[PDB]
RNA sequence: UUAAUUGGAUUCAACGCCGGGAACCUCACCGGGGGCGACGGCAGGAUGAAGGCCAGGCUGAAGGUCUUGCCGGACGCGCCGAG
């Protein structure tokens, strides 16, 4: 079939609205509270994100309110690609 | 070649020495034709040279097929006691009924006493 | 027959007709006056055939 | 594996066995008895079996 | 204008005619096959049409031969073919003689475009990778 | 875009380049079908293993399997390690 990353274990999703700095991304999940995403140092050398590319990351069970971490990205050809399955709704990026 | 519950006549000794141990000398020099339905078709055509049938197989189904052929061929050959020595005598370990090998050699003086006195003793 | 399905095919035309004599790849084979080997092994071969380098 | 050599049809004091020899090879070998054909089994005959 | 004439000759007109005087009313690259004689796959295959056209072999035919030409004897029943994955009804009607067969099962999915992406001009690739 | 549209090369020094003018093969790619364990040991094996065919179904086509019964004369992936 294909290997996307789906939500598997415990992950989030991340579409970002604003970078505060040095490394913090406000995530705008469909969760509700303000989550606010840091970067390992694997992916910090070879990859490139910004705002709009919803990617995955992973949450903290502190507080649950703001969490999630990075470790994988999507590419163009899968970030429109996982609308017609219906996974994710493109709502959550519109209001 | 029947089972011992079938009581054609008896089974002299000097037969069985000089026929069954008459084949590992038998084999080392010629050729082997072992099992049962190998042979019938070479016998059917009259191949067979020193044919030696067994007693240890069952049920009555496949047991007889040369003494019932017997008295159309001429069928050198003798009685079988036994079954050990007789995959042994030549080949391999399993149970053996008929080792009917053609040309045995250096072995013939066996052949012109004992294929003669079973010749005259019955058929 | 459990000999009849790994057994090729005698084609006769096409790449796959022949194969270098001392690899044994299809594709880039020299065909001129007779010799047929690869377009590699006759630049390390070459040499010991008789050939030189003049110009 | 079983047991399955039989029925060449045979009985005491006389025999007429069932399938004839192989007219391809020497004697001996014997013929099917599939029952519209003598098949030969191994060598290719189809006599339309008699 | 409601029969149908192929070079004068009615269907059963020419239904009950040869091999040899048919290729003389085809283009060429049919008459110059029906010439080298058909394939062995092709002589399974009308060993199965004609049984099938008298009374027998009500099943329905397939085949991989895309390569068959469609003759007066097809004209009416309904064949497959194999486009690649899959085996696809082609009803035979008249004036399909001399086509060939795997002609009518196309084979590559009609294409309808997206949109460029990174890298589609010179605009959007080294300002994309760094 | 697609079932697949196989890969490597990205300034000079990647783009009629991989001697690459691919109908089958070449072929590494998508759909389908069938074969392959030198060698040591295990269930089993001359009451006959491995192993092979005229004819007919299934099949795109095939003793590839099954129907049918013929043959061949010793070994054995149905089990473990290895290769
Ligand atoms: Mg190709
Ligand atoms: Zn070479």
């Amino acid at each position: 079939v294909i290997r996307v990353p789906l939500p598997e274990g415990n992950q989030l999703f991340g579409v970002v609205e604003q970078a505060l700095g040095a490394g913090w991304m406000d995530v705008r999940c469909e969760d509700g509270k303000i989550r606010r995403c840091r970067i390992p140092g694997k992916l910090r050398r070879r990859v490139w994100i910004r705002v709009g590319d919803l990617v995955i990351v992973q949450p903290w069970p502190v507080q649950s309110d703001k969490r999630g971490d990075i470790v994988y990205r999507y590419t163009q050809t899968q970030v429109d690609w996982l609308l017609r399955k219906g996974k994710i709704t493109q709502e959550f990026l519109t209001g | 070649m029947a089972k011992p519950s079938y009581v054609k006549f008896e089974v002299p000794k000097e037969l069985a020495e000089k026929a069954l141990q008459a084949v590992e000398i038998a084999r080392d020099t010629g050729k082997i034709r072992k099992g049962t339905n190998e042979t019938t078709k070479a016998v059917e055509r009259g191949q067979a040279k020193l044919v030696i049938i067994a007693e240890d197989v069952d049920p009555e189904e496949i047991v007889a097929h040369l003494p019932p052929l017997c008295e159309e061929k001429e069928i050198p050959y003798i009685y079988v006691p036994s079954k050990k020595e007789l995959g042994a005598a030549a080949g391999i370990e399993v149970a053996a009924a008929s080792v009917a090998i053609i040309e045995p050699g250096k072995a013939r003086d066996l052949v012109e006493e004992i294929a003669m006195k079973v010749r005259e003793l019955m058929k | 027959a459990k000999a009849d399905y790994n057994k090729r095919k005698p084609r006769k035309f096409g790449k796959g007709a022949r194969r270098c004599i001392r690899c044994g790849q299809y594709g880039p084979i020299i065909r001129i006056h007779g010799l047929m080997l690869c377009r590699h092994c006759f630049r390390e071969v070459a040499p010991k055939l008789g050939f030189r380098k003049y110009e | 594996m079983g047991q399955k050599w039989k029925l060449y049809i045979v009985k005491d004091g006389k025999v007429i066995r069932k399938n004839k020899f192989c007219p391809r090879c020497g004697p001996g070998v014997f013929m099917a008895d599939h029952g519209d054909r003598w098949a030969c089994g191994r060598c290719g005959y189809t006599e339309w079996k008699k | 204008r409601k029969e149908f004439r192929y070079r004068g000759y009615t269907l059963e007109q020419l239904m009950n005619m040869s091999l040899e005087e048919l290729a003389k009313l085809l283009p060429a690259r049919q008459r110059r096959s029906l010439k080298r004689g058909l394939t062995p796959e092709q002589k399974k295959l009308l060993r199965k049409i004609r049984l099938a056209k008298k009374g027998k072999y009500n099943k329905p035919i397939r085949t991989h031969c895309r390569d068959m030409i469609v003759l007066p004897e097809m004209v009416g029943l309904t064949i497959y073919v194999h486009n690649g994955k899959e085996f696809v009804p082609v009803e035979i009607k008249p004036e399909m003689i001399g086509h060939y067969l795997g002609e009518f099962a196309p084979t590559r999915k009609r294409v309808q475009h997206g949109a460029p992406g990174i890298g589609a001009t010179r605009s959007s690739m080294f300002v994309a990778v760094k």
